[PDB]
């Protein structure tokens, strides 16, 4: 039962970072896809 | 060496050099080296 | 041991000295205009 | 003596002047940068 | 009865407690910029709400990660962050500033188990109070108090405590620090002051010259008969800003001088340098390298050149 | 009776056996300008017989000393120099050249006694000749001879000897190698080659692009049953030349780049900057430093500018 | 399996790209340093 | 690592270096690397 | 006897560099007097 | 030993060789031209 308090500091472990780039895609003009994720432009 | 391994040494010598530091600071003399151009 | 059951004195002093000074210096505009 | 009265102050002239090569060339090349700014828009 | 006979006056509001000390130890002392290897980020932004994404390399530098992607997002009252590295460690911030905000600074590592933080604030127009805890019958961690108020238009003054207690049945223990804060007549040399716990003091200055030329001092003394053991350490620096170039610069105390100039030559691409002598073993570190910032969308990158 | 038949028509010559391999080695690959630390070394010239005056400062290092006064002297035909480090070891040179010139580089250090040397030197419009001792019932050191010369109106080969002889009663070794050097049919590139002793080998070239670009190509194999242990390394430079820079760079076999900018910001004065990375052990060195130089005469300093 | 397929081809990505901002950077200083020096001399 | 072992591995890897490798530099590709302005 | 044989590298050992400046400074205008073991000007 | 005593025999031979060759190509152009 005490595992669900261990469980959920592990969803941020993997789930968090994806969490702040789907809050400001939509904060745009909604344009890009994948230029995101890249160096030169 | 006396008084050089004293712990009072070293609260003397940061203590001195903070008065005639600060007076550095507040002085015409710090505003000499800004440059006027 | 006795020592934990003073230190609970030893450490309600210490809260007990913010208690004071914090309503104390809360009005020092009001008295330093003498 | 001659080995002592040297080198005791011969290294002293080593540490003031690694010094004003280190806090006084990045300074130097600092005003050159708007020196020379100030005067290309002076022309025009 | 005797409320309203001064606050009618007076009461210009201080800065909070993590900003006592900023004037001089973050901006003019360079001691949080320094690093040794090589290293070169790059951060492509398209903001309003803005937006970046940051990568960043490094090499030989005992301090950093060989990579870490960032994200952000911030609009008129929010913030978010994130910061991955190599192998796996995740960051995070926000904060839900309504006046009273409230951070959460959680820290992952693998190694050392997990970090959370929490924090608050207010500025009711004559005093600030900053409240944080840390990681928590149960009782436990440690939780950090403060409060701050001015009573003269110059001059402000309050203090903090604190409460550590950890390995489960043990009774923990409480102190107590001082604060002090000086501001000039007219916008000048702004004196603070420190005296925290277990002996430590500081004090700081900054005198603001002409147009853009600031100073600095700072002195610390922390301090089996073999228990009394000061020390202590004075530092001097400046800083030269310019427009397109940003110089400072320190030397202090028991051997040492420092400086880090940078330079940036493109409207959107600049590079720096650092380094420093020690003067009792003799030797010394050199850390250079480059940062620069690109658009990504199909119109902001046209209106940065004009 | 066969002489006048042939060298009325041919015969250029070829330059001397230590230029064999300078326009690869020593030109574009910067294998001795490179350093670790910080250096910044300046020198005063009152020139004509020239004249200069060197100091040299430099700090962790791990070959540099830290001071190095200097002098030299150069009329149409005389040369000589001297420098002095920081406890004491003291260098010079000579040069005499009235076609055979002659050369003495004495060194004297104190850990290690005496070392001298002497050499000679002769073109006669088809073939170099260098002759070269060592310090010396009592023959004994080191003697080198050599020749080259040229048969076709591009190519070049010949040898060179050795007698080495030490311990007192000792009778001593003597090696060989063969050499060889190819240019190109108008001015490009310029096959080198050696074979010394102990079967390591040499190769290189060197082609001139458009301009101001080189390039250059190097390969060295150095080699109880456990004795044939060869190794290989071949690197790849080139160097881009232009007004007020010079900027050159190489990366090679085994695991290495490097690079090397010289960008001389004002008429009399440069800084340079030069840094490696290593992708074995994944470590770096960075060294940067800069070098200038005045004048000492009442109107030579007024002749730089305009 | 993950935990191989992608470290082994993660570091190579890494090395081609800390090499190409250490033999590229200090070329593309050089040549703006001479790209806006024939353009000032092209104005007179 | 039968052979990689063995002391005939590098004289043939680097001897293999020099021939692409002056193929690369006698060519019109290394004529692209020099910048026409 | 044998003592001139290395007295005589004992004389380049503090007499050498001193020369090389004697030969120089005559052929200048002639001018300079102690301004050559300076840094500045 | 006998070493020493062939070993002058063998570095007499080293140079002896030398002798030959530097001649040799002493005018390999007269006669590269067949
Ligand atoms: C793994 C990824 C790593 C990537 C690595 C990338 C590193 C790239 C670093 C580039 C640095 C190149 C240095 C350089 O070129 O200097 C250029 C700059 C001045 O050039 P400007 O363009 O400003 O000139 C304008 C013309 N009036 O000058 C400067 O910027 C400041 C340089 C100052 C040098 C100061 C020397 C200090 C001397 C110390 C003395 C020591 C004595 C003990």
């Amino acid at each position: 039962i005490s595992k669900i308090l261990t469980l959920t500091h592990n969803v941020a472990h993997y789930g968090w970072i994806p969490f702040v780039l789907y809050l400001g895609w939509a904060h745009t003009s909604n344009r890009p896809n994948f230029l995101n994720l890249l160096s030169p432009l | 060496q006396a008084f050089k391994e004293s712990p009072l040494y070293t609260i003397a010598l940061n203590g001195a050099f903070f008065v005639a530091g600060v007076a550095f600071i507040q002085s015409p003399l710090m505003d000499m080296l800004a440059p006027q151009l | 041991h006795q020592e934990q059951t003073e230190k609970t004195l030893k450490q309600a002093a210490y809260v007990a000295a913010f208690l004071w000074v914090s309503p104390m210096i809360w009005h020092l505009v009001k008295k330093q205009w003498k | 003596f001659v080995r002592n009265a040297f080198t005791k102050s011969g290294n002293l002239a080593w540490t003031l002047t690694t010094t004003a090569l280190l806090l006084g060339v990045p300074l130097s090349l600092s005003i050159l940068a708007e020196q020379q700014l100030i005067e290309m828009e002076k022309t025009f | 009865q005797l409320h309203s006979h001064r606050q009618s006056l007076e009461l210009v509001n201080p800065g909070t407690v993590e900003n006592l000390n900023k004037e001089v130890s973050r901006d003019v002392f360079l001691s949080q910029y320094f690093f040794t290897g090589l290293r070169a980020d790059l951060n492509k932004a398209f903001s309003n709400p803005a937006f970046q994404t940051s990568h960043t390399f490094s090499i030989g530098s005992q301090a950093l990660p060989k990579y870490a992607f960032s994200a952000l997002f911030a609009n008129d009252n929010l913030f978010a962050q994130g910061n991955i590295d190599n192998d796996l460690s995740v960051s995070g911030r926000l904060n839900y500033g309504w006046k009273n905000i409230s951070k959460v600074n959680l820290q992952i590592s693998d190694g050392q188990p997990t970090m959370c933080q929490l924090e608050q604030d207010y500025q009711a127009s004559d005093f600030s109070v900053n409240v944080k805890t840390l990681n928590p019958g149960e009782f436990t961690g440690v939780a950090v108090a403060s409060f701050l108020q001015s009573v003269t238009p110059q001059l402000a003054l309050g203090l903090e405590t604190l409460y550590s207690r950890t390995d489960g049945s043990a009774p923990g223990d409480a102190g107590v620090s001082y604060l002090t804060r000086y501001v000039s007549k007219k916008q000048d040399w702004i004196f603070s002051g420190q005296l925290q716990a277990n002996g430590a003091l500081i004090a700081s200055l900054w005198r603001k010259v002409a147009q853009n030329v600031e100073a600095g001092i700072e002195t610390t003394l922390q301090a089996i008969g073999i228990q009394p053991t000061v020390e202590g350490s004075t530092t001097i620096g400046a800083k030269y800003e310019y427009r397109q170039s940003v110089y400072r610069g320190t030397l202090d105390s028991n051997g040492k001088v420092a400086c880090f100039l940078e330079r940036k030559v493109l409207p959107t691409l600049s590079v720096l340098f650092c380094g420093e002598i020690d003067h009792f073993k003799n030797d010394t570190k050199i850390g250079c390298g480059l940062q620069f910032e690109t658009a990504g969308n199909q119109e902001l990158l046209m209106l940065q050149q004009g």
